[PDB]
């Protein structure tokens, strides 16, 4: 498991061309996590889905419900 | 919204004891001090470049006018820890006075009164906030409105009636696809296209778009009955 | 934004491939272990501020085939799928006109510039089609023309001036997006404020290497002369007045990125509370998104920052 | 040395002194005596050998 | 015991109270000392005993006054002083 | 969430009740 990174050389970590969340960062947008016989490897930092919102003159939509959400912000 | 919101302050009580880590912001002042204050101490038992860490080992090891070159590196070594130390504090600080600003504007803005800022409160439309105190800092619960679930509609840009284009006073126009109805950008709530719901200007050769309907008068049923 | 990252090492400082160097150093305690710990949170820091500021959300927008703008055109805003690497047309002057072994390491950043323009293309994506709603929730498919009708309400103009100006509207502001792209073209300055940043950054690390090579007292600033000339006992001597200056050498490059590390994070806030007001949402605040009443703004990456188009009325 | 208020003029360096609270010369305990504790010692030194 | 003292044991000086102790050492052992590597400790050579060291009280004395226009009454403030340790000014 | 050599801890100006009370 010796591969090449932008950061430098990286042992111990296997090559997954699926892209994840990033867990534990290095560089070059490249990050390491432990999962699947579970192991270190290694992947692409993902931004999330891909979400192609529908676009129209004539369309558009009205929110039928609504939620109220309670947000938890610390300061020192 | 009175179980959407109980809901919501359960699940605060149970995230909190639950997860430990999101006070961490908190912790780090305590941590970043705990170091500051172990290194500031263990720094004199270092030499610093002295035969020995200890003052009175010095005073009772050279003779008086070598020991005062021995002693002359502690007091240097040591008193460049305290301007290391008096330096981080003093930039450390600038952090915390910044946050503390922070706090104070929020308490105005969104727990005081309501803030229109954009995702100044937390996301979405902020309502109100809780204040909490919490150790070396201070918690807020901000309360939002979240639009959830949506329908795709048809719309247009006017309506055409007598010639004059008529444009909406408040909202959009949709329209399920049959008639045209008046509804407001966060819910759903069918409104009549009536000329009270909607203003006059223009023509309907101008606006890009416009579409024909029936525009309901009140006045009239009133003048026949 | 971001600032360069860099890691100082105080052990090859200080003392290059020296044993009696290194031995005399140890007697000056954690020194060498605090100027890691400072330099280390710099670094760390650097990197927090892109992801408080360039990613404002956690989804990917495109844009439809059909590019129906209601008369804009955005071509010069939005990437160019034929480039090799993905940036639009403006992004591609911005990142034009801006800009070793003694133990100074260069680190990678954390973020890349093509996941830089991913988020940008998420967020003018989305202000094409769900406007202001996809910063404030779910995202809301909105017909542009529709879009602009309630900007221009928020502002006090009603919306008849669009309907009827429309065509209007639609040249001053392509227009205006042609003076955008030959402004930064023929003007370099304009990120001036960028390159200060590369400039500084040069400077504390030149001079962190000169430094070097100064005598501090010493009888040469070679640690291998003074330990191939002088008796062991003699060459302690010299070597303590080399490490004792290279040591406030380090002290004064901390000192100088811890300040710049606060402005640089200052910077970054107020760029995450642009975006937030300015880019995603409507803001009344006056001249805070630029001069006249704050219609909406396009984010546009920027080497080791961000620029923001502002279109006011 | 002569009393508190003094103290504080000839901390501030100044005959006039605001309402307020300022800090003075460090307090600290003093010990009261030496005490020796050592092992029993008698035979001299082996100056025959 | 129970008093601030110079206490020298087998040539280990040092200015700060001395009390007994429920530390436990062990037979080899003797000086300990505490995460700031001062000696929080200290068996008497003689008596085989553990002796408690804490480092006399101290702190720093704040002078509350009002104006010098008001009137020369003043408060003195002993910080981390016990009422029981002011005597020793 | 939760020496000897001369370093004082100064003690608040307010307690964890006054803040509490706010």
């Amino acid at each position: 498991n010796v591969f090449q990174t932008r950061a430098g050389c990286l042992i111990g970590a296997e090559h997954v061309n699926n892209s994840y969340e990033c867990d534990i960062p290095i560089g070059a947008g490249i990050c390491a996590s432990y999962q699947t016989s579970q192991s270190i490897i290694a992947y692409t930092m993902s931004l999330g889905a891909e979400n192609s919102v529908a676009y129209s003159n004539n369309s558009i939509a009205i929110p039928t419900n609504f939620t109220i959400s309670v947000t938890t912000e610390i300061l020192p | 919204i009175a179980n959407q919101f109980n809901s919501a302050i359960g699940k605060i009580q149970d995230s909190l004891s639950s997860t430990a880590s999101a006070l961490g912001k908190l912790q780090d002042v305590v941590n970043q001090n705990a170091q500051a204050l172990n290194t500031l101490v263990k720094q004199l038992s270092s030499n610093f470049g002295a035969i020995s860490s200890v003052l009175n080992d010095i005073l009772s090891r050279l003779d008086p006018p070598e020991a005062e070159v021995q002693i002359d590196r502690l007091i240097t070594g040591r008193l460049q820890s305290l301007q290391t130390y008096v330096t981080q504090q003093l930039i450390r600080a600038a952090e915390i006075r910044a946050s503390a600003n922070l706090a104070a504007t929020k308490m105005s803005e969104c727990v005081l009164g309501q803030s229109k800022r954009v995702d100044f409160c937390g996301k979405g439309y902020h309502l109100m906030s809780f204040p909490q105190s919490a150790p070396h800092g201070v918690v807020f619960l901000h309360v939002t409105y979240v639009p959830a679930q949506e329908k795709n509609f048809t719309t247009a840009p006017a309506i055409c009636h007598d010639g004059k284009a008529h444009f909406p006073r408040e909202g959009v126009f949709v329209s399920n696809g049959t008639h045209w109805f008046v509804t407001q950008r966060n819910f759903y709530e069918p409104q009549i296209i009536t000329t009270d719901n909607t203003f006059v200007s223009g023509n309907c050769d101008v606006v890009i778009g416009i579409v024909n309907n029936t525009v309901y008068d009140p006045l009239q049923p009133e003048l026949d009955s | 934004v971001s600032m360069t990252k860099t890691s100082v090492d105080c052990t090859m400082y200080i003392c290059g491939d020296s044993t009696e160097c290194s031995n005399l150093l140890l007697q000056y305690g954690s020194f060498c272990t605090q100027l890691n710990r400072a330099l280390t949170g710099i670094a760390v820091e650097q990197d927090k501020n892109t992801q408080e500021v360039f990613a404002q959300v956690k989804q990917i927008y495109k844009t439809p085939p059909i590019k129906d703008f209601g008369g804009f055109n955005f071509s010069q805003i939005l990437p160019d799928p034929s480039k090799p690497s993905k940036r639009s047309f403006i992004e591609d002057l911005l990142f034009n006109k801006v800009t070793k072994f003694n133990g100074l390491t260069v680190l990678p950043p954390l973020l890349t510039d093509e996941m830089i323009a991913q988020y940008t293309s998420a967020l003018l994506a989305g202000t094409i089609t769900s406007g202001w709603t996809f910063g404030a929730g779910a995202a809301l498919q909105i017909p542009f023309a529709m879009q602009m009708a309630y900007r221009f309400n928020g502002i006090g103009v009603t919306q008849n001036v669009l309907y009827e100006n429309q065509k209007l509207i639609a040249n001053q502001f392509n227009s205006a997006i042609g003076k955008i792209q030959d402004s930064l073209s023929s003007t370099a300055s304009a990120l001036g404020k960028l390159q200060d940043v590369v400039n500084q950054n040069a400077q504390a690390l030149n001079t962190l290497v000169k430094q070097l090579s100064s005598n501090f007292g010493a009888i040469s600033s070679v640690l291998n002369d003074i330990l191939s000339r002088l008796d062991p006992p003699e060459a302690e001597v010299q070597i303590d007045r080399l490490i004792t200056g290279r040591l406030q050498s380090l002290q004064t490059y901390v000192t100088q990125q811890l300040i710049r590390a606060a402005e640089i994070r200052a910077s970054a806030n107020l760029a995450a509370t642009k975006m937030s007001e300015c880019v995603l949402g409507q803001s009344k605040r006056v001249d805070f998104c630029g001069k006249g009443y704050h219609l909406m703004s396009f984010p546009q990456s920027a080497p080791h920052g961000v620029v923001f188009l502002h279109v006011t009325y | 040395a002569l009393d508190p208020l003094s103290e504080t003029k000839c901390t501030l360096k100044s005959f006039t002194v605001e309402k307020g609270i300022y800090q003075t010369s460090n307090f600290r305990v003093q010990p009261t005596e030496s005490i020796v504790r050592f092992p029993n010692i008698t035979n001299l030194c082996p100056f025959g050998e | 015991k129970n008093k601030c003292v110079n206490f020298n044991f087998n040539g280990l000086t040092g200015t700060g109270v001395l009390t007994e102790s429920n530390k436990k050492f062990l037979p080899f052992q003797q000086f300990g000392r505490d995460i700031a590597d001062t000696t929080d400790a200290v068996r008497d050579p003689q008596t085989l005993e553990i002796l408690d060291i804490t480092p006399c009280s101290f702190g720093g004395v704040s002078v509350i006054t009002p104006g010098t226009n008001t009137s020369n009454q003043v408060a003195v403030l002993y910080q981390g002083v016990n009422c029981t340790e002011v005597p020793v000014a």
